[PDB]
């Protein structure tokens, strides 16, 4: 239970003590086989030199198996099986913490809030790297193990399945992680805007309402005609950082199993632009 | 020690002095040109500076041609022994054709880098035999590829561009793989790699495309899935994301010179030159499998490449960084010579 | 640990050791069971030839 | 007086003009002389968008409507009504609108007696809009550099310019932002759920307070930022994000002019290696 | 075709709407929520109640307080303390002016709200904000300079007194209040005060010499309610409304 | 007054700060001066010929 | 103002003013200096001929 | 601000000054020798011809 | 003053800061004198020819 200077400058000083517990030791073993799976095959990548593994860090990753392996349960090694191994092992991993955060709210009398927060993001995680290649039946379409490897599967995935942008439920999460900054800024600017008043006491202030709350509430009513609660507030940024992930894992769903080109997809709803055509004559070579 | 208080005004001109240290710093803002629609942000994104030093860069010259002989003479098929190839041209635009190609490929070592010193008629050295299929290309592509090569045409300055060795020549396990014996598998990408942008990317994929005739459309021509069409391809996806890596950098361009990013599916939404470049494509794959592949027993080891194929043309041998090689100008007019086969 | 050291659970708790026990040695159960299956030779269930070279 | 206990805040003062005329409320709404400017601008922008709606010969629904902003060959001129000047007129009044709105929050505080760090804030989102429709297109020197004021055409124009580095995924800026932006959700999911576990305990459970809303996180990170302390954290995540996205968009074609993923040749090849 | 219903509809499109119809359930549901303070509204000329339908108005729910008690919200409680402050003509949205001192009488920013008359305590069950002088478990972190001895300057350049104490959340380890010997003892917010360690000084910019004269005290000197707590602060918080003007 | 001096101080501030605006100005004319023997600033009729 | 309005300072603050002044004055000087290095004629470090139509 | 003016620091104090006062002096520095490296006449590392034209 | 540094303290202090500043005044002199010794950087009408 060391203490922090800086830290205790933004916030608290106090660092510690972490309760891990039966679930936490198993998240541990679990993260640390993945993380040791990951990284070893960073470092073979490069034929174990740290200096290049140093230089290349960011391009280097693990790699998920080919679409020649299907789904196949368990591909070769260094085909796509450590990557199933270390996606294995840190879902394991992931899991068993979030079992371990339900416990920490059950065990403090506190509800089950974080927990069903962090389910939203682990059902978006599950999408991306097991639910939807089992059914497109190719672990080939989960994200690699790498700092710009994941990024060039964000890329090509948006580009395979036409223009993301024209997901609806792409535009819903975009929609939403917007959201969740707006609302975000909009509640730490008004809760130290009346910390004068006590409002950084919210749970305080939520049983027993004080002149922070009221003028926090007027606030936003004179502003834009609504306001919320004290703790409102609360599941609105909640809820608007769980339908960030919740639509992700929707339209994460829905491309390529019942939607292959969402660019042609808004086409047929009329939600595509249609530009006026600057090149008059230009068509398929190959048509 | 007392806590002295910020001074606000203070480190806000030292903000505002070095808004101005990075405004010198980092740029004097890039040039831009409109291709395609208003708002759309189609255009071309260049440095002047960068694309003027470019333009005047030495391999962007084409040599000064000599005045070219009336084709009316002795030919030099008659004059000389092993023309094959050349037995068509009158002997003194055999000889100014010779002088150019000594100008366009080894200036330096002269004549006789593909000539025996004491004998110009023995085909020795590997080099003529090189030059002989380097001619045949060459006649072969102007007269056949006018759908991209006109009416710039090519000659032996397009690529070697004064050099024996073009610059932007491949092979085909160019990018070492990495992994020692059951990990670290790279699949041919995840590495710091030019020929994918220095990215992330597949950069080994020239053989599937200008030696190969794989698929680089990979986005569907349908909104819902079909049957028996397939419903993955995000790592093909890349694939063909690194082909046009390679497409970018070798014509020193952008996706939206030939792509609308709104669907880069669409022909109808596209500017004129990604017909261009779809021949240009069809062009190197026939370049690679007819002419410079076949020419791989002609090569010493020095030449080959780590799997031992034969050097290989992409799109960045010929445009060496330009939309067009040597950024439009016109080779074929002084030489009708290289414009089609005897 | 051995038979005859009987002391160590006034040293180590008892419950919370054979739980920190039981995840580690699933943990590797599985690691090991997943490096056979990676392997041409070993994997049981895909069923190559053992003379796998 | 339209609260419970909003009667006895509905003073007299705030007024940034110095002046009585406009103080007063229409509903729950408080009107200021920023207010009626705020008002302004946006009836003659909507109705500028609704115009330019009506004449679009292609009859757009509301995702296809788009009102594009003039040619690059315009520069930093005028460009007719039908060809950008529409656009240009729907900006001007837009960051004025914009402006109005964050000076009417300013009013709205001094009137409450409290902090200004919503129109602050605001202020920092008024500066993404102004970096991408204003700054930027003079940077480069053409208004026609602006996004198209469409719901999904603005997407188009997203992606043109991002393709027109060929990655990027791959500037530093813009990963910094999408860094800032994601873990302001992760930490906006986790305070929004500590506050309503503390006050929502549950059956049999007494509402809990600061020591155990301090002790969940030191239980589960490793550290807790406090009840103040979340709230900084949240606004300075928010706005890190919105300042590396200025930074990623003003540093993509003023300053970056090439492919993004060739710039971390700085590292790639670095004078160590 | 795989996703399809027909020649228009499909599988996305109807996932889409139906989490359509989920999210305005949501936002029906928070909307509901935000009318858990301050609702049924009231009319702005008469105080009248406006009926609100109970699909708007949930049903109240109760919070078990830690230190006991039961919070319920909406609580059929209504703010109906008179406001010293008049307007000419009950209009819709007219501005009250103040009939005397707004400080004193708590009209507008510096109006306060009827909280708890006892002090807010810790899961211990002891007083959450006390001064520095009564624990000796707390102390000040010699890394950050120390407001006690610092003279305090209002917003009129007038030093009004010398900060005497600190008062600390012992929840969190946080100064809450400045106690401040006026040259009789007064409790200064701490967001409301600016520290300047060079020339040792504490300046409260909302304040004049005249407010400070007028600041609500504790009844406690070592106790302050959350009542008090919420004047004082609202006292200051007018007071950049009020005093400079 | 308002600021807090007292038409002393004030007088001694306007005293220095009188001078070193008068300093900074004289520099900057003396160097638009040099500016202009390097290279003129407004054009002619034809321009920069 | 002039060499005699000298109670100009007690309605502005003499440090913030300077203070505004100095980011005021630092700004145009940035500003035209930018100007003249944009200018082909008045880059005095590109030096361009003076006469560039 | 001269010699004689040594009751600047009466309003300016020099430890929440000097920093930043040196702090724009390095950054006026670092500017002043980017806009000399950016140039081909005044890049000393690149060591360009001095007639540039 | 509004400091609190004593109006000696603050005499000394702009004494040393002077002396300072005169000093680094030279030096940059020195630097520029050194720098058009090196490549002048005041074109003439020609330029840089
Ligand atoms: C299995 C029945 C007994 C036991 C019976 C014995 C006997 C007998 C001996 C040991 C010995 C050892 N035991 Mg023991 N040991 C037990 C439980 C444990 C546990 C545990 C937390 O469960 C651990 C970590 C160990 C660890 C160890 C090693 C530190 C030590 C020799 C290392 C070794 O052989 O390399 C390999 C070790 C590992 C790979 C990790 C340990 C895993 C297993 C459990 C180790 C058992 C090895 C032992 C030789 C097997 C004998 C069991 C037969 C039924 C006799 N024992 C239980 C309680 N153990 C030897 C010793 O100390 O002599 C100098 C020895 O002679
Ligand atoms: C360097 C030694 C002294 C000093 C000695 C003098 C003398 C002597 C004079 C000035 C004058 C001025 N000083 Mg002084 N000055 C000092 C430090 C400063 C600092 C600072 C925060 O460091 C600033 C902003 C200034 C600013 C100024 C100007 C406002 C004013 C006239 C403008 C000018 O000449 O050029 C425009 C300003 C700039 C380009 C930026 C200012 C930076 C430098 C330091 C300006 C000083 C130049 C000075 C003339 C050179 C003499 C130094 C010799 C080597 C001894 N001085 C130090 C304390 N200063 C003149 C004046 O008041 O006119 C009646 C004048 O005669
Ligand atoms: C420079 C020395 C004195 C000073 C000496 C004088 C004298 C003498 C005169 C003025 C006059 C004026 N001064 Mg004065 N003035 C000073 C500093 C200022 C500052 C400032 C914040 O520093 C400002 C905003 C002004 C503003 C003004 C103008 C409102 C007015 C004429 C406007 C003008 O000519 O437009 C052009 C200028 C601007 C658009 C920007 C203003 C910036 C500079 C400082 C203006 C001063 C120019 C002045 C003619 C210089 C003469 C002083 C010589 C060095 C002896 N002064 C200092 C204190 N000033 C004139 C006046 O009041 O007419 C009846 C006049 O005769
Ligand atoms: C509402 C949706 C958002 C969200 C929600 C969310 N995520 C969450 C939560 C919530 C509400 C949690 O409660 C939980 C959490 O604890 O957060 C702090 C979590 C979480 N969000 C995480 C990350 C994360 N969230 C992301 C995103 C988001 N999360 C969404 C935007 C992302 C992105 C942008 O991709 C990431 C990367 C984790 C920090 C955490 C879950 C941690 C976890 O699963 O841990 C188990 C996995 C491991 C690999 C274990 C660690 C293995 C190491 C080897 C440990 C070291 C062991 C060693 C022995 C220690 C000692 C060493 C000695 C030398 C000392
Ligand atoms: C800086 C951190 C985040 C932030 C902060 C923030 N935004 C804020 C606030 C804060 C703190 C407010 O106080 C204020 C508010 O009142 O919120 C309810 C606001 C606000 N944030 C808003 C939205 C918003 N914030 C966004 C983002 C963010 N806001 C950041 C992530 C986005 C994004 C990313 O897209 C949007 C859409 C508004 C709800 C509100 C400001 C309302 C306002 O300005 O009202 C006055 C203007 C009008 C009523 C309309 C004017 C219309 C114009 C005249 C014509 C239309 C022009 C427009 C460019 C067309 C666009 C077309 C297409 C591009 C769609
Ligand atoms: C002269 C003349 C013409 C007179 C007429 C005058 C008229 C007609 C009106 C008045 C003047 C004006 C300018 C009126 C404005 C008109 C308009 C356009 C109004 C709407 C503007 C607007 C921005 C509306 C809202 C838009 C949206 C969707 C915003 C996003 C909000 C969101 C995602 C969630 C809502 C969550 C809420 C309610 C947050 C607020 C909130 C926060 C952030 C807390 O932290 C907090 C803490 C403690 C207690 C309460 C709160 C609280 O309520
Ligand atoms: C040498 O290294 C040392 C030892 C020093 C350790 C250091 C390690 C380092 C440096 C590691 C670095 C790792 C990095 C940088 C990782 C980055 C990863 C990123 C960015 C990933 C991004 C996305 C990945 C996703 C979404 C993956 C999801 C995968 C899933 C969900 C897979 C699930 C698989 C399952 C459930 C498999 C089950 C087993 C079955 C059932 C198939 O068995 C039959
Ligand atoms: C490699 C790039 C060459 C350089 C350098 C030079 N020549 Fe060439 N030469 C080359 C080829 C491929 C051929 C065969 C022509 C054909 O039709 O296949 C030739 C041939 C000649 C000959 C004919 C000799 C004979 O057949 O007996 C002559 C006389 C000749 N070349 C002359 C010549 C001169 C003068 C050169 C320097 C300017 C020169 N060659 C360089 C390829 C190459
Ligand atoms: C002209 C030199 C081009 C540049 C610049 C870019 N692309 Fe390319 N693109 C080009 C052609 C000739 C083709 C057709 C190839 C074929 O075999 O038909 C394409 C096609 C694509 C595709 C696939 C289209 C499909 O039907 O699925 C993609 C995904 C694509 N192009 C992407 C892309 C990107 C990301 C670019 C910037 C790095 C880019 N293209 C530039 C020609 C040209
Ligand atoms: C040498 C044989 C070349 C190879 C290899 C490639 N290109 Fe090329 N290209 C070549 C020439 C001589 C010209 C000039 C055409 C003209 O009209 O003068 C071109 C031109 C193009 C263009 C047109 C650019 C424009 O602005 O219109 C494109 C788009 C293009 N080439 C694409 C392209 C690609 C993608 C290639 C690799 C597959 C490629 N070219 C190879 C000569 C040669
Ligand atoms: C564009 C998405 C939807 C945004 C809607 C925001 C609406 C905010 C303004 C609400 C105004 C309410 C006015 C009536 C309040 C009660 C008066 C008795
Ligand atoms: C309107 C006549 C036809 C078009 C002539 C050219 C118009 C564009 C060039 C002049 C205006 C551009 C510069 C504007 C600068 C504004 C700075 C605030
Ligand atoms: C940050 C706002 C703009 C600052 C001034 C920009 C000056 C340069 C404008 C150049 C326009 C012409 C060249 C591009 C076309
Ligand atoms: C037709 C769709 C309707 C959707 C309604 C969604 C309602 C969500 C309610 C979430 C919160 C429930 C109450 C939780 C209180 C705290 C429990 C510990
Ligand atoms: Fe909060
Ligand atoms: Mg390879
Ligand atoms: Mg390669
Ligand atoms: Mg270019
Ligand atoms: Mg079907």
């Amino acid at each position: 239970s060391t203490l922090s200077y800086w830290l205790g400058k933004i916030g608290d000083a106090q660092i510690g003590p972490i309760y891990l517990g039966a679930t936490g030791i198993a998240s541990l073993i679990f993260g640390f086989v993945a993380i040791e799976i990951i990284g070893l095959n960073m470092l073979a990548s490069v034929d174990w030199n740290p200096v290049e593994f140093l230089r290349q860090f960011p391009w280097l990753a693990l790699e998920p198996p080919g679409p020649e392996h299907g789904l196949r349960a368990m591909p070769p090694l260094n085909e796509g099986g450590w990557w199933v191994m270390a996606g294995f092992f840190l879902t394991a991993s992931i899991l068993l913490w979030w079992v371990r955060t339900w416990q920490r709210a059950k065990d403090l009398g506190m509800g089950t809030h974080i927990a069903w927060a962090f389910a939203s993001a682990i059902f978006f995680y599950l999408v991306l790297g097991f639910i939807r290649p089992v059914m497109l039946g190719s672990w080939s379409e989960a994200p690699p193990f790498g700092i710009f490897p994941h990024l060039d599967w964000t890329a090509a995935f948006s580009i395979r399945y036409g223009n993301l942008y024209y997901n609806p439920f792409h535009m819903l999460s975009i929609a939403f992680l917007y959201g969740s900054a707006l609302i975000f800024a909009m509640h730490g600017a008004t809760i130290l805007s009346v910390s004068r008043l006590g409002g950084d006491r919210e749970v305080e202030q939520i049983t027993d309402r004080g002149t922070a709350a009221e003028r926090a509430a007027l606030f936003w009513r004179w502003t834009m005609g609504f306001n919320a609660t004290m703790e409102s507030i609360h599941r609105w940024g909640w809820w608007c950082a769980v339908f960030v992930t919740l639509t992700a894992g929707l339209g994460i769903l829905l491309s390529g199993t019942v939607v292959d080109n969402w660019y042609l997809w808004a086409v047929k709803h009329g939600v595509a632009p249609t530009y006026p055509d600057v090149f008059p004559g230009v068509t398929d070579p190959a048509a | 020690s007392p806590r002295a208080p910020v001074w606000v005004g203070g480190w806000f001109v030292v903000g505002l002095i070095t808004i101005g240290l990075l405004t010198v710093m980092m740029g004097p803002a890039g040039t831009y040109t409109q291709s395609g629609y208003r708002g759309l942000m189609m255009g071309e994104v260049d440095m002047a500076d960068e694309l003027a030093d470019d333009m005047a860069a030495p391999k962007n010259q084409v040599p000064a041609a000599s005045e070219r002989f009336p084709d009316e003479g002795p030919l030099a098929g008659e004059v000389y022994v092993n023309v094959p190839v050349l037995a068509h041209l009158s002997a003194d635009n055999f000889n100014r054709l010779m002088v150019a190609i000594t100008e366009w490929v080894s200036p330096e070592e002269g004549c006789n880098y593909c000539h025996d010193p004491d004998d110009l008629t023995a085909e020795r050295p590997y080099t003529k035999i090189v030059s002989r299929r380097m001619l045949e290309m060459v006649m072969y592509l102007n007269s056949q590829w006018g759908d991209h090569v006109a009416p710039s045409g090519v000659t032996c300055w397009t690529c070697h561009r004064g050099n024996p060795v073009p610059e932007n020549i491949w092979f085909k396990n160019d990018d070492a793989d990495g992994g020692s014996g059951a990990l670290g598998n790279t699949f041919g990408q995840n590495a710091a790699s030019w020929d994918a942008g220095l990215s992330a990317l597949p950069n080994d994929v020239m053989e599937a495309y200008l030696l190969d005739d794989q698929n680089l459309r990979i986005t569907p021509t349908n909104d819902l899935p079909m049957n028996g069409v397939t419903q993955i391809g995000t790592k093909q996806a890349e694939w063909t994301y690194g082909m046009m890596f390679h497409i970018s950098k070798g014509l020193g361009v952008n996706c939206t010179y030939c792509h609308n990013s709104q669907s880069f599916r669409v022909w109808e939404m596209s500017p004129p030159a990604r017909v261009t470049a779809w021949h240009g494509i069809q062009m190197t794959r026939a370049i690679n499998v007819d002419f410079l592949d076949p020419l791989q027993p002609e090569y010493p080891a020095n030449r080959l490449g780590p799997e031992g194929d034969a050097p290989k043309a992409n799109c960045a041998t010929c445009h060496q960084g330009a939309f067009k090689p040597m950024y439009g100008e016109n080779v074929i007019d002084d030489y009708p010579s290289l414009a089609a086969p005897g | 640990m051995t038979f005859s050291t009987h002391k160590v659970w006034l040293m180590f708790d008892p419950r919370s050791t054979l739980v920190a026990l039981a995840a580690f040695l699933v943990v590797l159960a599985l690691l090991i069971h997943f490096l056979c299956l990676g392997h041409d030779r070993f994997n049981w269930l895909e069923g190559n030839p053992a003379a796998t070279k | 007086a339209m609260l419970s206990f909003e009667r006895k805040y509905r003073v007299r003062g705030g007024s940034l003009i110095g002046g009585d005329l406009f103080d007063f409320w229409v509903g729950p709404f408080y009107v200021g002389f920023f207010g009626v400017t705020t008002l302004f601008f946006t009836f003659v922008g909507v109705a500028l968008i609704a115009y330019g709606w009506v004449m679009d010969p292609s009859d757009p629904t509301v995702w296809q409507l788009s009102i594009a902003p003039p040619d690059l060959s315009y520069g930093l001129g005028f460009a007719p009504l039908m060809e950008g000047g529409l656009w240009q007129i729907i900006t001007i009044c837009a960051v004025g609108a914009f402006v109005s709105w964050a000076l009417r929050e300013v009013e709205i505080c001094r009137k409450l007696g409290i902090g200004f760090h919503v129109p602050f804030a605001f202020s920092f989102a008024i500066a993404a809009y102004v970096a991408l429709t204003v700054v930027r297109p003079m940077l480069l020197g053409a208004w026609g550099h602006g996004f198209p004021y469409g719901i999904m055409s603005h997407l188009d124009w997203v992606s043109n310019v991002g393709y027109q580095f060929l990655h990027f995924h791959y500037n530093p800026g813009h990963m910094l932002g999408i860094t800032f932006f994601f873990t302001t959700a992760l930490a906006l999911a986790m305070h929004g759920g500590l506050i309503l576990s503390a006050a929502n305990p549950g059956k049999g459970e007494k509402v809990k307070g600061p020591e155990h809303e301090n002790t969940f996180f030191r239980d589960t990170v490793g550290y807790s930022i406090g009840t103040l302390g979340i709230h900084r954290l949240g606004l300075i995540l928010a706005l890190s994000a919105v300042f590396w996205s200025i930074v990623c968009m003003l540093i993509s074609g003023p300053v970056w002019t090439k492919g993004w993923p060739e710039w971390w040749n700085w590292w790639y090849e670095l004078p160590i290696w | 075709m795989i996703g399809d219903f027909s020649s228009y509809m499909d599988v996305a499109q109807i996932v889409l709407y139906a989490f359509w119809i989920f999210l305005f359930g949501v936002i029906f549901y928070l909307r509901r929520e935000d009318r858990r303070e301050g609702y049924p509204l009231e009319r702005d000329t008469d105080g009248k109640i406006m009926s609100i339908g109970p699909w708007n108005l949930p049903a109240p729910k109760i919070f078990y307080k830690p230190q006991g008690g039961t919070y319920s919200a909406p609580n059929a409680a209504r703010d109906t303390r008179a406001i010293k402050a008049t307007r000419v003509g009950n209009f819709p949205g007219a501005p009250l002016d103040p009939t005397g001192d707004p400080l004193v009488d708590g009209v507008g920013p510096a109006a306060y709200a009827e909280r708890a008359d006892t002090p807010d305590k810790t899961l211990e069950g002891r007083t959450r904000i006390v001064p520095l002088r009564t624990d000796a478990d707390l102390w000040l972190a010699p890394e950050d300079p120390d407001p006690r001895g610092m003279a305090v300057v209002a917003g009129c350049r007038t030093t009004v007194g010398a900060v005497s104490d600190v008062w600390v959340d012992r929840a969190e380890n946080i100064i809450r209040y400045l106690e401040v010997s006026l040259g009789k003892t007064v409790l200064v917010p701490m967001p409301m005060a600016v520290f300047n360690d060079l020339t040792r000084t504490v300046t409260v910019k909302s304040m004049d010499a005249k407010s400070f004269a007028n600041v609500p005290t504790p009844k406690s000197a070592e106790q302050i309610t959350l009542r008090e707590e919420d004047r004082i602060q609202a006292y200051y918080a007018g007071g950049t409304l009020y005093a400079n003007k | 007054s308002s600021t807090g001096l007292t038409e002393a101080e004030a007088k001694e501030f306007h005293a220095v700060y009188s001078q070193s605006a008068a300093g900074f100005l004289a520099v900057c004319a003396v160097a638009h001066v040099l500016a202009w023997m390097w290279r003129p600033f407004w054009p002619g009729a034809e321009g920069w010929v």
